[PDB]
């Protein structure tokens, strides 16, 4: 009965080289707890720009973005306490082990790292017992799975997935979406998922299509 | 500080190379520090031990005073009340068994010697214990001091003047050995001077009394400038390495920034890693340094204390921290959008 | 009736962590001069592995890959003399200017870099009088445009393009595939073009669909 | 070599920092080199001028010979034929207007001095010109030397012994100033030693004769050891910095690799950049080095030639090139697949 994210009439203008370019154009999106919302469109239509706005990775050049429950907080503090990121690249920190890639979020948040929680979440992603693996002992899918688990470590209310099936085959990409939706449902997460594989809309509750920076 | 420490664990190689460089520079600085303090005590330990307040010299042509050219006449000594004349010369000492050159300091008979030296000025010559052993001489044996036969009054400890140990003699004996009508070469004043000095006289502090020694200032100055370059080189090496190195981490730092890591957090992480690395290097350098210095302190003049190993050690490490913050400044400017790439 | 490139039953298996992974499984592709051969299929289907294979960047774990006119050469001599790479990211070297992005290829081939050709090509790609620009002053479409031009400097026989419209809006991505098609035809290039944008097949003479590292073919 | 040189032009900042470190280390090394050679002649310039072939000492308790403890008795001198007595002492010199301490060397009367010093041994004392200027003493004035009044026989050039200038006197006068019946402290031999020495005698070559000087070995050795640490520190700094630096270029090197650049091309590119950086740093450091030394060589002992500045300079540069190849070894081990995707 209360939305988590609201992007009202937002636009982004990057300085593209010597000139400027309108990346996002009057974007309007609102996600509620337990929703899986896809954002479809070709590469360069403004999908990533909208995602990065939804994660406070850059303020819109015009229009407002409100994450309710984090009102009155700077952009960085907003990401740390309310948003989990599932980057397009697993972005596992080389020198850390599977379990340590959850724990460092606890540390950057200023709390005694919770080992048991990390093992449960790794098991919740089907890596049970693999807490000790290093990045070299993780397959393509497994790293993406460790990535998801890390997004879940701070128990956010906004889960942002940036084409997290881009380097995985047909089988593995199904699993990540099934996992993403299943977790979205179990923990009442509001999730944006950018995707170009329209075969994955079937697992999203809804979707936005985007073209030339305007959402439809 | 979480990621920073485990980067060091998983890549001990890269840091071993750089920490070795910091360790060598600290090793050189610690040993250079020990050598300059040793040479300084090699030139000043006797005068410093005597601890005068001011020191009155004699000059020619109104030039700067020099211990090699100053003499105090008897009248000059009566002028300065409550003060005694100290004669300083270097000449050859010859025993029946051996010979060498040594410094001879002469003071009025009965003047108490510094606890560094102990005893009191006696009639005749008091030899340093090591010098008497070298010459196979015992207290009471005749020795040739500057071409004059003198009686060994006893053995003493060693203080130094111009890289030579000091043989202590009564003012009368010093006159015979240095062939001078003067009562000394300078005048030691332990109280503050209450008389104004003459045209040919010049008052100096204990420090300034060292610069009147020929080898001392011109060789301590060169050694100190070398130390200054060494401290500067250490700071620049750390800054150069750490600027390039922190740039290497932009990607992992960007991921943490995107995740929500504060600027303080990233800056603390980066500086913490540098502090550990610099600590390792400096500790090993000063460790190996004190060991090598203690191992060498018999063949070469080397003063080895806590302040002379850890003073420079802490100085280098703190220069590294200032340098490190300079190199790590850019960890707070990393745009988090670098993580979405 | 004589191919520039012949990929015959080519398979690639990388070590995916503890296990392995058949990234490409018995792919059979052939490209003739004047063709723009598109390769479509989702992200993770094996397009890029087939590309890398085609670009002598890595040998297949099984099966053979042939570029005719260049037989009897090591992997790297083949790329330097007969292939042009339009990388997915522009891969412009930061300290060089636009024209220098092309001239540096001429230097790495052992010939005094020819500025005329470097400018002629920059014009053909529609960047006339921009050879003086540095990367910081080049937009997304322009960097990609320098990329194409750099691929043409060596007068290649095989022009490989890895999704060169990945970060470009619909207007610009048309221009780039038009430029690729037009340069392909005008220089009788054999061009493989990996692409996820199904709207660009129109510009291709043929297209191969791909799924899980296997080329679909009737 | 194309990319490497233009990386320098467009990013001169980072390279200036590291080039300064190389330049400072060379600056320190160049002046330490000149200073160590300057002190050696400050300790040895006079004896070198006399240029003896072998040198006979006198010892006690079979210890190492010492210039401070050797004397040759007159009979001992007749044993060794074809020998010249050298008396070496340091004592105080006092003029009517000034005084100072200096070294006095004594040789037999009438022996011509080496062209390095020229003139002949005369009855009396031959003074260095600069000391006479300091003392306000002219030809014909009486001076007190170690408690003995002798007339200034003439001026000569300056040679040094134990950081003091050498005053040249006849063997008889030196005995008066040094208060000894010996005919000298050592014997200079221009020929092959053909007489056999006694248990208490010891013959040495010119180099080993410097060991008998008190300050020389223990201070030149310490300076040489410092220079060695400095060369090692230079090599390590370059290796340390260049390994991390080449790891920065992996992406650009991968792109050139992807385009087809041979391994020699990338490695020649990389070392060219390093060699240029090292050349600039060493030249700038050594330039400032030679300047400060020539500027300082009047107040502090500093020997300055071409070999004592460029020898060390060239040595550092070759150490750096060897170091760089150790650091750039991984430029040829980069797979070009790095360019196909993102880093
Ligand atoms: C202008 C004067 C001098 C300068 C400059 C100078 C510069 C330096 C220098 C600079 C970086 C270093 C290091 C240095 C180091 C030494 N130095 Mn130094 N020195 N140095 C002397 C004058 C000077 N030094 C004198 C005098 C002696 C001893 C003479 C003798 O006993 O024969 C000596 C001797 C020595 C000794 C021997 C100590 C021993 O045997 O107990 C060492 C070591
Ligand atoms: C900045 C670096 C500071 C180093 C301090 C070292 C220190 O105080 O050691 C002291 C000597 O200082 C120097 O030689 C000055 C160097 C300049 C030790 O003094 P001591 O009396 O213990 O012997």
């Amino acid at each position: 009965a209360a939305p988590v994210l609201s992007i009202t009439n937002a636009s982004v203008v990057y300085p593209d080289g010597i000139s400027t370019v309108t990346a996002l154009d009057s974007a309007n999106v609102e996600i509620f707890p337990g929703e899986l919302v896809a954002i479809v469109g070709e590469s360069g239509s403004g999908k990533s720009t909208l995602l990065s706005i939804a994660g406070f990775l850059q303020e819109p050049t015009s229009g407002t973005v409100t994450l309710h429950g984090a009102e009155g907080l700077d952009a960085t503090s907003t990401r740390r306490e309310h948003i989990g990121f599932v980057f397009q690249q697993p972005n596992l920190l080389g020198s850390l082990t599977a379990r340590e890639q959850l724990l460092i979020t606890d540390h950057l948040r200023g709390i005694k790292p919770r080992k048991d929680r990390a093992d449960e979440l790794l098991a919740r992603v089907g890596l049970k017992g693999l807490g000790g693996r290093r990045v070299a002992q993780l397959s393509g899918g497994q790293r993406q799975r460790v990535n998801i688990a890390r997004a879940l470590m701070g128990n956010p209310q906004l889960l942002l997935a940036d084409e997290p099936t881009s380097a995985l085959d047909a089988r593995l990409s199904k699993e990540i979406v099934e996992l993403l939706r299943d977790v979205t449902k179990e923990f009442a997460l509001a999730t944006l998922m950018v995707t170009h594989d329209r075969s994955q809309l079937a697992y999203a509750d809804r979707f936005v299509e985007m073209a030339d920076g305007k959402a439809l | 500080m979480f990621l920073g420490i485990r980067d060091i664990r998983a890549a001990a190689g890269r840091f071993a190379l750089i920490a070795s460089v910091v360790g060598l520079i600290t090793l050189l600085i610690v040993m250079l520090t020990g050598l300059t303090q040793g040479l300084g005590k090699q030139n000043t330990s006797a005068i410093e031990a005597l601890a005068p307040h001011s020191v009155v010299f004699t000059t020619a042509g109104g030039s700067s005073p020099e211990f090699t050219s100053s003499e105090i006449s008897e009248q000059q000594a009566e002028r300065w009340k409550d003060s005694t004349p100290l004669g300083v010369s270097q000449t050859r000492i010859e025993s029946d068994q051996n010979a060498n050159t040594t410094a001879v300091m002469g003071l009025p008979e009965g003047t108490p010697l510094p606890d560094s030296v102990g005893g009191f000025i006696e009639q005749g010559a008091l030899l340093p214990a090591e010098l008497a052993d070298f010459l196979h001489v015992r207290a009471g044996d005749h020795i040739t001091l500057g071409g004059a036969t003198v009686t060994v009054a006893g053995t003493v400890k060693t203080e130094n003047y111009s890289h030579t140990p000091v043989v202590w003699v009564d003012t009368a004996t010093w006159q015979l050995v240095s062939h001078t009508k003067a009562v000394g070469t300078v005048l030691l004043l332990n109280q503050e001077p209450t008389i104004q000095p003459q045209d040919n006289e010049v008052v100096t502090d204990l420090k300034g009394a060292f610069q009147a020694m020929p080898a001392y200032k011109s060789e301590r100055s060169s050694l100190l400038s070398m130390q200054a370059f060494l401290y500067i080189i250490s700071a620049l090496v750390t800054v150069a390495f750490l600027t390039v190195w922190t740039l290497q981490r932009t990607r992992d730092i960007a991921v943490l920034a995107a995740l929500g890591a504060s600027k303080r957090y990233l800056l603390i992480d980066a500086l913490g890693q540098a502090a550990i690395i610099l600590a390792a290097g400096v500790a090993l350098g000063a460790g190996i340094g004190a060991l090598l210095g203690w191992l060498i302190a018999g063949s070469v003049p080397f003063s080895l204390g806590w302040v002379s190993v850890l003073g420079p050690a802490l100085g280098i490490w703190l220069l590294g921290l200032i340098g490190a913050t300079i190199a790590v400044r850019n960890v707070t400017k990393v745009d988090p959008q670098i993580a979405l790439g």
